[PDB]
RNA sequence: AAAUAAGGGCGUAUGGGGAAUGCCUAGGCUCUCAGAGGCGAUGAAGGACGUGAUAAGCUGCGAAAAGCUGCGGGGACUGGCA
RNA sequence: GAAAAGAACCGUGAAUAACGGAGUGAAAUAGAUCCUGAAACCAUACGCUUACAAGCGGUCGGAGCCCUUUCGUGGGGUGACGGCGUGCCUUUUGCAUAAUGAGCCUACGAGUUAACGCUGCUGGCAAGGAUAAGUACUUCAGUACGGAUCCGCAGCGAAAGCG
RNA sequence: AUGGAUAAUAAUCGGGCAUAAGCAUAUUACCGAAGCUAUGGAUUUGCAAGUUUGCAAGUGGUAGGGGAGCAUUCUAACAGGGUUGAAGGUUUUUCGUAAGGAGGGCUGGACUGGUUAGAAAAGAAAAUGUAGGCAUAAGUAACGAUAAUGCGGGCGAGAAAC
């Protein structure tokens, strides 16, 4: 008979507000911003925050060509890509993978710490990994976030 | 309640205009094949659906109809029928008693065969 | 008070809806109350009383003793206490034959009474019984009449 | 006497089966896959009322979080400060103010700050 | 029907006046000339059924 | 399972049926077997001591009189057999629409004709009462000879 | 005329299918009281074949064949199930 | 079906296959597969969802969209999305187990009775307690009488015996 | 910390990934269970008042043991209901710790049942259980010697088979 009275309000898709950040990521390690990216793109600095609601921002990085690995990982990190055929496991590099598109090293970072949902799948569709200086969205009015000020 | 007064309350058939054909010796699932061509179409097209349909179970379906017509311009006797511009409403092939008889197959067995019937019941309606 | 009020006393009434085997819930059901799998979990089975298992019982490693006297003669046995509680309440007066034993239901018809001396017998009686004992006699022939053997 | 219980045989049956209402294929009318999916579905609802009280308040730590690091500040120290001021306010109504009243929330961060 | 009392249990075992059953003892039956005269004699005297076997003994003989 | 009227055969082979064991079809769970643990002729007659039936009769009585459910009457007598005459006397008694037992000391087979037909009403002779008869009954009305045989008996 | 996601899932309504349940009895079960405890060479029990204005079965009856005679009861319908 | 009053007659149809009418009835959705007639099972109409999304199919949250409304921190239906979650029985130290068993529904189906005993509660009488077979009367498978006999009141000893 | 070979379907800190988000010591705040506490309610023993209340200790559970009860069929008494609609079937509301009780609409067209006491053919989800009905496999296997059929007329509503 909803003998509650008092109940916690939840967001829906009516009411969420989505900003459309843009990310500089010349300083800064791969994971070290991925978590923050991730965090962003999730929705979790807004406190309206519902956990099953596609809320949140849309993140632009903008400098993923200029990010950087700490040890010798961009020589020593390997990525796994199985095909399904008997023997087709095959490895791939860090250094060769940012020759072509440079963009996928931010891409399979952030692709990763999500939630690995229908809800986290939808929420990579909202993370546009630029692998030059400008991005193409325009027309939009995109501001810019410095990961240093959460 | 009063079963003369439930009885006169449901006898509204009087303007609905529907046919039946029972104990039918055809499969249902083979009847309800033709009856999905037929459900929703005109009354001249599905005629000539029912009499060009490569289907043994048409040949009994195409006069149905035709009685179900027939009984349309006897509830509607006053008006023509052209121009109300008959359709099939509504029709449903449902099961009915099957016979059971036996089959011997080898090494001393019996196996079941069940011959089956269908009920057809049809309502045309008109667009007016 | 009518035959629609009956009630019986507090505590003389039971269950009485107590079935072995009527599913979990009540108690007793599944392995209705005889455990799991063994011989006295078997339908038919009775206790073998002399069974030890496969040794030898106790009524079986003990020896016999004793025989039984065809001709053994067993008295009654009447008290000099009873006797005088008899003679207290007033049924009997100066006088104890075999026939206010019988009217007393102190002995059947054709049996034999024998007069123990187990009691404190104050008053002057004139019985006549059986057999009597060494105690017995001497506590009636000297608190009161004579004992005489029949 | 002979005694059949034929009709609450079935009446007792039916509505453990009319709480079965919504299940997909055979789970809501045949009565042995009924009954075995109506007492598991309240084995689940026994359980899982633990949880609703565990899974709520984590919302209301993350909520009250969210409406804490706008202010340069992080749930922990916050809670912390709030404890230690003799304040006394449960995560739910915390959570309620950092949602719907940000003046309400910002003003308790400033006096417990 | 009516319970029948066991025989074998029956010639033994005699009750005694209020709730025991006595019996015999064994072993003084045909090798008493190497037993010490002690043992023979505590062998002797009646004994009384014990209270882990009175259960059985009483029902053998219709005692319950 | 024994009174069956079948055969003690065996229906199907021990193995390699593929169907569950069975034999000799009077078993009960089969369509038309035995029915196992089913009722049986029987006695339902208990001893009670005719100390406690007696005193059980004395209870019956003790309550009718607290109740004030006892009349007296002095022995009439009927010559001919008339339910109109035995209905005609119970209104002057006010036993009508009630249920009264005449306790009579004698036979008095005219008395007990003119109330055969009543179900309000019943003769009966104190060589035949009862614990259950007394309790019945809504008024007793024990005639003037009965109370004689019904005192010196308990 | 309308609708249309090729199809599927859930809820409601209306149908076919089937025979459960409810009610009833034509039939059975256990007995009480009082009798009786056999039929057959004057041809038994059990059958075969026949018998009708009309006659496939059941019932009855035997070439005198759904029947014959005598003594009593009975008083308007009758030619068995039909 | 109370009683055949068991559907004369007309139309579609090749058709005395079936149906729609018309008459009988209180009822024909009581039409001879005939009282009421459920479940498994097979279909049609309507409302909500579903073609980038992996698993005992439910449970806890949760928009949106349809009906109702004492007007509601009321009810009903469907539910985009999120969290948790490897059916049941039996046998086992231990089974999601790839150990057993069941295609589903309806009906049947397994600690009952007699005789002789023992414990717990209750009742009558009380150093006494109780009748059995049977008999008499009667309004008859249903009050009186019947003390034969059984248990207890004294035990010990193999027994005589003593008490 | 470094070198000291490794196993056969594609692998691993659980994964992303981390130069600290590794390791060693010390401190603070916080998260964290059906544990403890806060609120409401129910129940078992022990102690008192009475004729339910108060306090204390409890309240996971297989084999197993004990106590209170529900439904079903029938019977004995008192009191009832029904063609102005009984039992039965289908939906809905409400009450109880539960087994279950009561009320309303629809079909149905004659029985039913309250209180106290009694009796038992007194409750199924499994026994490769029994009988009847109905699904799945599925419009799938098959339509039973590879000696063979084609055309034109006839009856007929309808002909590859007459």
């Amino acid at each position: 008979m909803d003998a509650l009275s008092y109940k916690t309000i939840s967001a829906s898709k009516a009411t969420v507000t989505k900003e459309w950040i843009v990310v500089d990521a010349e300083g800064h390690n791969l994971g070290r911003l991925a978590s923050k990216v991730a965090m962003i793109l999730r929705g979790k600095y807004k406190p309206s925050y519902t956990p099953h609601v596609d809320c949140g921002d849309n993140v632009i990085v903008i400098n993923s060509e200029k990010i950087n690995l700490t040890g010798t990982k961009l020589n020593d990190k390997i990525y796994m890509r199985h095909t399904g055929y008997p023997g087709g496991q095959r490895t791939l590099t860090a250094k060769v993978l940012q020759s072509k598109n440079p963009a996928l090293l931010v891409e399979k970072a952030v692709k990763g710490m999500l939630p690995k949902n229908k809800l986290g799948a939808e929420l990579f569709r909202n993370l546009n990994v630029v692998v030059g200086s400008e991005h193409t969205h325009g027309a939009q009015k995109p501001r810019t976030v410095n990961l240093n000020d959460l | 309640r009063k079963r003369e007064t439930a009885d006169a309350r449901k006898e509204a058939n009087k303007s609905i205009a529907f046919a039946k054909l029972n104990n039918c010796p055809t499969s249902p699932r083979k009847m309800r094949l033709v009856a999905d061509l037929v459900r929703g179409q005109k009354v001249e097209r599905a005629l000539n659906i029912l009499r060009f349909s490569s289907k043994e179970a048409s040949r009994k379906l195409e006069k149905l109809l035709l009685s179900a017509i027939n009984n349309w311009e006897q509830k509607n006797s006053e008006g023509n029928l052209e121009e109300a511009g008959l359709f099939v409403k509504e029709i449903r092939v449902d099961g009915g008693m099957m016979l059971k008889r036996l089959r011997p197959a080898p090494q001393g067995r019996a196996h079941r065969i069940r011959k089956r019937s269908n009920h057809v019941t049809i309502v045309l309606g008109a667009i007016n | 008070m009518n035959l629609s009020n009956l009630q019986p006393a507090e505590g003389s009434t039971h269950n009485q809806n107590k079935r072995v085997g009527r599913g979990e819930g009540s108690g007793k059901g599944g392995t209705a109350a005889r455990g799991h799998k063994g011989a006295k979990s078997r339908s038919g089975y009775s206790k073998k009383i002399g069974f030890e298992g496969g040794q030898m019982p106790l009524q079986r490693r003990v020896p016999k003793f004793g025989f039984k006297n065809i001709n053994r003669k067993e008295y009654e046995g009447v008290n000099l206490d009873t006797l005088q509680l008899l003679v207290d309440n007033g049924v009997i007066t100066d006088s104890v034959s075999m026939t206010d034993f019988v009217a007393n239901r102190l002995a059947s018809k054709n049996e034999i009474v024998k007069i123990l001396g187990r009691g404190e017998l104050k008053a002057k009686l004139k019985v006549t019984a059986h057999k009597f004992t060494a105690t017995a006699k001497a506590a009636i022939e000297a608190a009161g009449g004579e004992a005489v053997t029949i | 006497p002979r005694s059949v219980n034929s009709v609450a045989k079935r009446a007792r049956r039916k509505k453990i089966m009319k709480q079965a209402k919504g299940f997909f294929g055979r789970r809501k009318n045949v009565w042995t896959v009924a009954k075995n999916a109506v007492e598991k579905a309240m084995s689940y609802a026994y359980r899982d009322r633990k949880q609703n009280k565990r899974n709520f308040r984590s919302l209301w730590i993350q909520r009250i979080n969210a409406g804490a690091r706008l202010e340069g500040m992080s749930y922990s120290q916050f809670m912390g400060k709030v404890k230690a001021n003799g304040i006394e306010l449960n995560r739910k109504v915390l959570a309620d103010l950092a949602m719907n009243h940000p003046e309400a929330f910002k003003a308790i961060l400033n006096k417990v700050k | 029907p009516k319970m029948k009392t066991k025989s074998s249990a029956k010639k033994r075992f005699k009750v005694t006046g209020s709730g025991k059953i006595k019996r015999k003892h064994a072993f003084k039956s045909h090798i008493l000339t190497k037993k010490s005269k002690k043992r023979k004699l505590a062998l002797t005297h009646s004994a009384l059924v014990h209270k882990t076997d009175e259960k059985s003994i009483k029902q053998q003989l219709r005692i319950i | 399972r024994a009174e069956v009227t079948g055969s003690t055969r065996k229906i199907k082979k021990q193995k390699g049926t593929g169907t569950a064991r069975a034999g000799s079809v009077k078993n009960p769970l089969f369509k038309g077997g035995g029915t196992v643990f089913g009722p049986r002729p029987r006695s339902y007659s208990f001893k009670l001591n005719k100390n406690l039936k007696r005193l059980a009769r004395k209870s019956a009585f003790s309550i009718k009189a607290k109740e004030s459910n006892i009349i007296v009457l002095e022995d009439f007598n009927f010559e001919a057999p008339n339910t109109k005459n035995f209905i005609n006397v119970l209104k002057a008694l006010g036993l009508e629409n009630k249920k009264s037992l005449f306790v009579l000391g004698e036979s008095n087979k005219n008395v007990y004709l003119s109330s055969r037909n009543l179900k309000a009403s019943n003769v009966v002779t104190s060589s035949e009462l009862s614990t259950y008869a007394i309790l019945n009954t809504n008024n007793l009305v024990l005639l003037e000879g009965s109370l004689e045989l019904i005192e010196e008996n308990l």
